[PDB]
């Protein structure tokens, strides 16, 4: 159960997850007699094979896909702020002012 | 010069004297059974290898 | 992750940033391997998640 | 058999034909580009949907270089 | 290879610079027309492909 | 991939063994196929037959080669209880055409004056 | 019988169930249906040839007539063909002798053959004959 | 049915009388004017005659010696064409029919009403939260000038709000511009 | 008329009345009547050799009665759909006439113009049957050729707007198994 | 005897029934295979809704 | 013969004489407009993910973009009433599957309309034809 | 056996069964990167999704739209769809002679280029009065 008062803080955020990616995993299902040998042996990260366990939090240090999203999120802030001040509306009309001159 | 036949006279005809191609090839094979076999007008053949 | 690579693909990694870019930079016919699919379809889904765990926090 | 033969790679231009493959990501082996949509489109049409300012912007030449593969020679004009 | 394309359509009449090694010291009146319609053909039939 | 009684015995002395053709409309799974992969097997049933270990050749005993094409379509699987458990009467082309003769008959031929 | 599936065989059975190079393919829901014309013309317009040997039931009296039925027709398919078209409904057991058609050579000497058939010894219940006018 | 096997045999032959040559088979123009249900009656009337002749043909090549040539063999062309003149009218009528089925089915596939979970298709306009803008210009402008000028400013994405813009030419100008080439 | 007692989960049931369009639409109208009434309920005992008798096994099969079904498909603000006797997950139909029935002249001039029009949730105009859907929004003109209406709600609109008010779980179905616990005619 | 206004309107029913059948019958794999995938999506929003409600706590 | 059917008007290269042009100098010719000079009214169709298509582009207040002279700013027709089936991956695959079985029926097995070796498959001598297709029927009527 | 010599030579029906993709089923990527609405628990409509779509060809299905980011696992079934479904050695005749110039050959697609008719080239060279 989710108290709807808590949802509107979720259902209003500008940032929402994509939530379709598990289907983009390399399908592995076959005769699984050899899906256990890979445990006692060191073979489940061999030849591009990789196990996937979904998580909730990542290591913030050295994760170049984490930091790369921050400097994208931290840019969405500087932009979003510049809508509140009312300037993106000024330069979107600075072009048209320079677009209708002739 | 389109007069030169754009379907060869050697090709087995449509066998449909109605005026339209009878099943095209589909049906010459059904009627070639009637050729490789025996026609309907066929009377007493002479040879000694006879049907019955 | 132990993929087999040439004497040269050991150097294409450093100048490219690691094992993630060196896979996603090349594309199919460029990265002729078939291990470059078992593992690329893993980085992609592992990066698509990393940007979900992130919004999971800004949420 | 092949239902729906895929389209060429980069037919974004309206007048000039698309560049050869590989250049835009494909299989090397031809030094030309042929958009059947571009040829079957007649001339009065192909000139209609463009303007002179634009025609001089897709006839554009990069002859000693490739417009798609940075730092690479024009593999339309190489030996192979 | 090298075959002198810069001389083919450059005759005064239409019968020169063309290897008609298959000639005959007596061409019948039916077989002279065909030789004219021939030499007349592979000048149009030649270029009407190089225009197409 | 087909019902294995067509391949080996459904009983002691190999009753089901043979090639079977099925009407393209019924869901009864046949064994006759003309894929090249399946021809070295299909031809042996024509030219050799089958030698069940019970000591009786089943699909082809004598001389004339059976014709896998004109075999009437499949209609069931053999149970140890009957000859056949008929499974789909949708194949049987029971000729359900009636005919009257009462009013405005149509002779097989027609007349010209 | 050659098992290998030809190429032009279909390309002629294409154009004979629907004009192939001109008319568009029938939708598969209809193509794989009992209403697909080639199958439609079969549940309402059968085309078989059941040729009883006049030699069998001549002046004699025989309770087992014999039929030169095509090779596709099974035992049941024949009984349902006597009972519905000729109203002969006294069959006991139908035997099957798939016989190859008869060969012969014409006057020139070119090998010909009569289409294959099947011999079905239909066990009737009643002795039937033919009253040859004599 | 002992008395029923005499609709197998030819009559006049059994009566020792030489056969007739019936007039002709079914012409096309008259055949397709019959209903498909009373067409069936003409089919099986044909059917029961090929079984009446081919039960007599072989007796004239099972006893080729005593009998020889079967008199009036033209019976086996009239009974033939009259059968192949039926396959036409039922392959003709099966176009006039399938054309309409595959016509009515080609709107049912654009309005999208079917479902495997059977139920009313959701209301059309709800799912599509977009709004197009039929802007019209005079001169051709670039297709990326508009992708930035009349897009959205207050969005932080690559696409800048706009899903797609489509610079075309109205089909009245597509012929006016055609006919001004030939005149040129 | 016909009535139902559709409990929203474990709650005491409520009543819904239907005014049947028997005059305009003959075929499916009668169908709805037989269903809610339970025209046939087939018990058979194996001890007395109900098993050995021919045409058995028809008891272990849907009983053609709207009783004890569920109410699965709900696109809130649009409709509420129930009556999948044949299968519990909502797929497949099974009419009273046979498995399915059809009458184009009935679906020909179908009109979804008044809110509360109750019809079948067909897969194709060739497939009418047990499933039905209570239209809860007035405007639904796209269906004027597909589904066939035979009755409309008289009461209970509230509680079936409280069904339509219920939330769903991950499977599109609601967390509360809205069960037709009782149904009949009037 | 060919009244095409009571047989051809009947033929088009015998045809259209078959088309309307396989098409919706071609929605088995469209449903019996795709429904399972969109579950791993609708089962993800659920387990994404839950986490925030169990992660925001640690953010206090 | 179409040789005798000829028309010898001039007897030599231009067998038939030419007709005079209507004007005497190229400057006298009335010059129609160049086809480019039309530049008829282009129409761009812009759809946004936000439902504020028109009411914003009006607030844009655009008149001309460097050459344009914008004519008319509308919003309809949109994709107003479009079926949900046309976007359902359940629905739009069982149609992009039928669109395939409609093709693999019209493109396979590929066979050529004509190849020079269809007469080679068919042209048989007068001898080799009478072998295959001959019958006493041709000889009885020869007498009859 | 006498027959088996001159019947086993018949060319069996051929076609270009192109590579199946078990490990990367491209059909289950219409559900990738699909925003799910919170209350409904379903994929709300993304009008931007169909434009980041790289339509992958297929032999049982017309084209399967995939998000661009996962397109590179299907670079082969792209090069197998362009390729003329015949073996080359049967359409070799379109490659060795001087029809080499009048035929497309990207990805071995031995398909013909546009050719002017003989009546058009007449008018298209008389209207130039050359």
């Amino acid at each position: 159960e989710i108290p709807e008062a808590a949802r509107t803080v979720m259902r209003s955020h500008p940032l929402q997850p994509q939530l379709g990616f598990v289907h983009a995993l390399p399908t592995d299902n076959r005769d699984a007699v050899v899906q256990e040998w890979e445990r006692m042996h060191h073979l489940d990260w061999q030849f591009g094979k990789a196990v996937y366990e979904p998580r909730s939090a990542e290591n913030e240090r050295g994760n170049l896909t984490w930091l790369r999203e921050v400097r994208h999120h931290e840019a969405r802030e500087a932009f979003q702020a510049d809508v509140d001040s009312g300037e993106a509306r000024r330069r979107h009309m600075a072009k048209i002012k320079a677009a209708a001159q002739v | 010069d389109a007069a030169w036949y754009e379907i060869p006279t050697q090709f087995h005809t449509h066998t449909y004297a109605d005026g339209t191609p009878q099943s095209r090839s589909a049906s010459l094979a059904k009627a070639t059974k009637y050729i490789h076999g025996m026609p309907h007008n066929m009377g007493q053949l002479y040879s000694y290898h006879r049907p019955y | 992750v132990q993929v087999p690579m040439v004497e040269a693909a050991m150097f294409e990694i450093e100048k490219d940033g690691g094992f993630d870019n060196f896979i996603l930079k090349r594309s199919g016919p460029e990265l002729r391997s078939t291990y470059g699919e078992r593992i690329r379809r893993h980085l992609l889904v592992r990066q698509k998640e990393t940007q979900k765990n992130f919004v999971l926090d800004q949420q | 058999v092949a239902p729906w033969v895929p389209p060429p790679r980069h037919d974004v231009k309206v007048t000039m034909p698309p560049p050869p493959g590989g250049e835009v990501g494909g299989s090397y082996g031809v030094s030309t580009g042929y958009s059947d949509r571009l040829a079957r489109t007649p001339y009065w049409k192909r000139m209609a949907l463009s303007t002179y300012a634009l025609r001089m912007k897709e006839n554009e030449t990069r002859y000693p270089m490739s417009p798609h593969r940075e730092g690479e020679y024009d593999l339309r004009y190489t030996v192979t | 290879g090298f075959t002198m394309k810069y001389k083919r359509g450059t005759g005064l009449w239409d019968e020169d610079h063309v290897n008609d090694f298959d000639a005959n010291k007596y061409l019948s009146a039916r077989s002279t027309m065909r030789w004219y319609y021939g030499m007349e053909r592979l000048q149009t039939r030649n270029n009407m492909n190089a225009r197409r | 991939k087909w019902p294995a009684w067509m391949d080996h015995g459904a009983d002691g002395t190999g009753f089901g063994i043979g090639l079977n053709r099925t009407h393209p409309l019924s869901k009864l799974r046949g064994n006759l196929r003309r894929n090249p992969s399946e021809i070295p097997r299909v031809l042996n049933m024509m030219i050799q037959g089958v030698w069940h270990k019970s000591g009786n050749k089943l699909y082809f005993r004598g001389g004339k080669p059976p014709n896998p094409s004109t075999h009437p379509y499949l209609t069931g699987e053999p149970c140890p209880v009957y000859g056949w458990k008929v499974t789909d009467p949708g194949v049987i082309r029971e000729f359900n055409l009636p005919q009257p003769e009462d009013k405005t008959r149509y002779k097989p031929y027609v007349a010209l004056q | 019988w050659n098992p290998i599936a030809g190429k032009i065989g279909l390309v002629n059975r294409k154009a004979e169930e629907w004009g192939w190079p001109h008319q568009r393919p029938p939708p598969t829901g209809l193509r794989r249906s009992p209403e697909y014309f080639p199958f439609f013309f079969s549940r309402y317009f059968p085309d078989v040839e059941v040729r009883l040997v006049l030699d069998s039931v001549l002046n004699n009296e025989t309770t087992r007539p014999i039929f030169h039925i095509p090779q596709d027709m099974s035992k049941q398919e024949l009984v349902n063909y006597l009972k519905n078209i000729y109203n002969i409904d006294n069959v006991v057991r139908i035997r099957v002798r798939n016989m190859r058609g008869r060969r012969f050579k014409n006057e020139v000497g070119e090998i010909k053959s009569l289409p294959d058939y099947k011999v079905a010894v239909v066990e009737l219940d009643s002795p039937v004959s033919i009253v040859f006018k004599q | 049915n002992v008395a029923a096997l005499y609709e197998f045999v030819d009559g006049n032959f059994l009566n020792n009388k030489r056969p007739a040559i019936p007039g002709g088979a079914w012409p096309l123009e008259s055949l397709r004017r019959k209903s498909l249900a009373d067409l069936q009656q003409i089919w099986l009337s044909l059917l029961k005659e090929r079984n009446m002749l081919s039960t007599i043909k072989e007796h004239y090549l099972r006893h080729q010696e005593e009998l020889g040539a079967m008199p009036a063999p033209s019976r086996l062309k009239m009974v033939e064409e009259s059968m192949e003149n039926v396959k036409r009218v039922v392959k003709e009528r099966d176009a006039e029919a399938t054309a309409e089925a595959v016509r009515i089915f080609k709107e049912r596939l654009a309005k999208g009403i079917y479902r495997y979970p059977p139920g009313p298709p959701p209301p059309p306009g709800a799912h599509d939260p977009t709004s197009t803008v039929k802007l019209v210009l005079s001169r051709r402008v670039d297709e990326e000038r508009l992708r930035e000028l009349l897009g959205r400013f207050n969005v932080f994405e690559a696409h800048k709000g706009i899903v797609k813009l489509t610079m075309q030419l109205p089909e009245d100008v597509l012929t006016q511009k055609r006919d001004a080439e030939q005149l040129w | 008329h016909a009535f139902m007692d559709i409990a929203i989960g474990s709650q005491p049931p409520h009543r819904v009345t239907f005014e049947l369009f028997t005059k305009r639409c003959p075929i499916a109208s009668e169908n709805f009547l037989k269903l809610c009434t339970g025209e046939n309920v087939l018990p058979q005992v194996s001890s007395i050799d109900g098993i050995g008798e021919p045409s058995f096994r028809d008891q272990f099969l849907p009983q053609l009665t709207y009783r004890n079904t569920t109410v699965h498909r709900v696109c809130k603000g649009y409709l509420v759909q129930g009556g999948d006797i044949v299968s519990g997950q909502g797929t497949g139909q099974l009419s009273i006439y046979g498995e399915s029935f059809d009458a184009p002249e009935e679906v020909k001039a179908s009109k979804f113009d008044r809110m509360g029009l109750l019809g079948t949730a067909v897969s194709a105009p060739h497939l009418n049957g047990s499933q039905f859907f209570i239209l809860t929004a007035d405007k639904a003109p796209h269906l004027n050729g597909t589904c066939i209406c035979f009755g409309r709600v008289v009461d209970g609109w509230t509680v079936v707007k409280a069904i339509e008010a219920i939330p769903l779980t991950a499977a599109g179905e609601p967390a509360e198994r809205v069960v037709v616990v009782e149904c009949g005619k009037l | 005897t060919y009244d095409r206004e009571k047989e051809m309107p009947l033929l088009v029913v015998r045809r259209l029934q078959a088309m309307e059948n396989y098409f919706v019958d071609s929605l088995q794999k469209s449903h019996e295979y795709h429904k399972a995938l969109q579950m791993r999506n609708a089962q993800d929003m659920q387990t994404f809704q839950k986490d925030v409600l169990v992660r925001a706590t640690e953010k206090l | 013969s179409v040789l005798s059917k000829a028309v010898i008007q001039l007897g030599y290269f231009p067998n038939i004489t030419t007709t005079a042009p209507r004007f005497t100098k190229a400057d006298d010719v009335p010059r129609p407009v160049h086809p480019d000079e039309i530049e008829g009214p282009w129409e761009v169709r812009v759809t946004y993910d936000a439902k504020d298509g028109l009411a914003y582009v009006q607030s844009l207040s655009l008149t001309s973009i460097d050459g344009a002279a914008v004519l008319s700013v509308e919003e309809e027709f949109p994709a107003a009433a479009q079926p949900y089936a046309a976007v359902d991956p359940v629905y739009q695959e069982a149609v992009r599957r039928e669109m395939a079985q409609e093709e693999t029926l019209m493109k396979w097995p590929n066979v050529p309309k004509w190849k020079y070796q269809y007469d080679l498959y068919t042209k048989k001598h007068l001898a080799q034809v009478v072998q295959y297709n001959y019958s006493n029927v041709v000889d009885y009527v020869d007498r009859e | 056996s006498h027959q088996l010599k001159r019947i086993l030579n018949k060319k069996s029906l051929h076609k270009y069964n192109w590579d199946p993709l078990h490990m990367y089923d491209p059909r289950k990527l219409v559900h990738a990167n699909r925003y799910v609405d919170h209350d409904t628990y379903e994929e709300k409509y993304d009008p931007h999704w169909e434009h980041n779509a790289h339509l992958v060809p297929d032999q049982q299905f017309y084209n399967i739209p995939v998000p661009k980011e996962y397109k590179d696992a299907y670079w082969w079934r792209d090069l197998q769809a362009r390729r003329v479904q015949c073996p080359t050695e049967w359409v070799h005749f379109r490659m060795h002679t001087k029809d080499k110039l009048k035929y497309d050959f990207q990805d071995l697609a031995f398909r013909k280029k546009f050719e002017y008719s003989y009546e058009d080239v007449v008018a298209n060279a008389k209207d130039m009065c050359s």
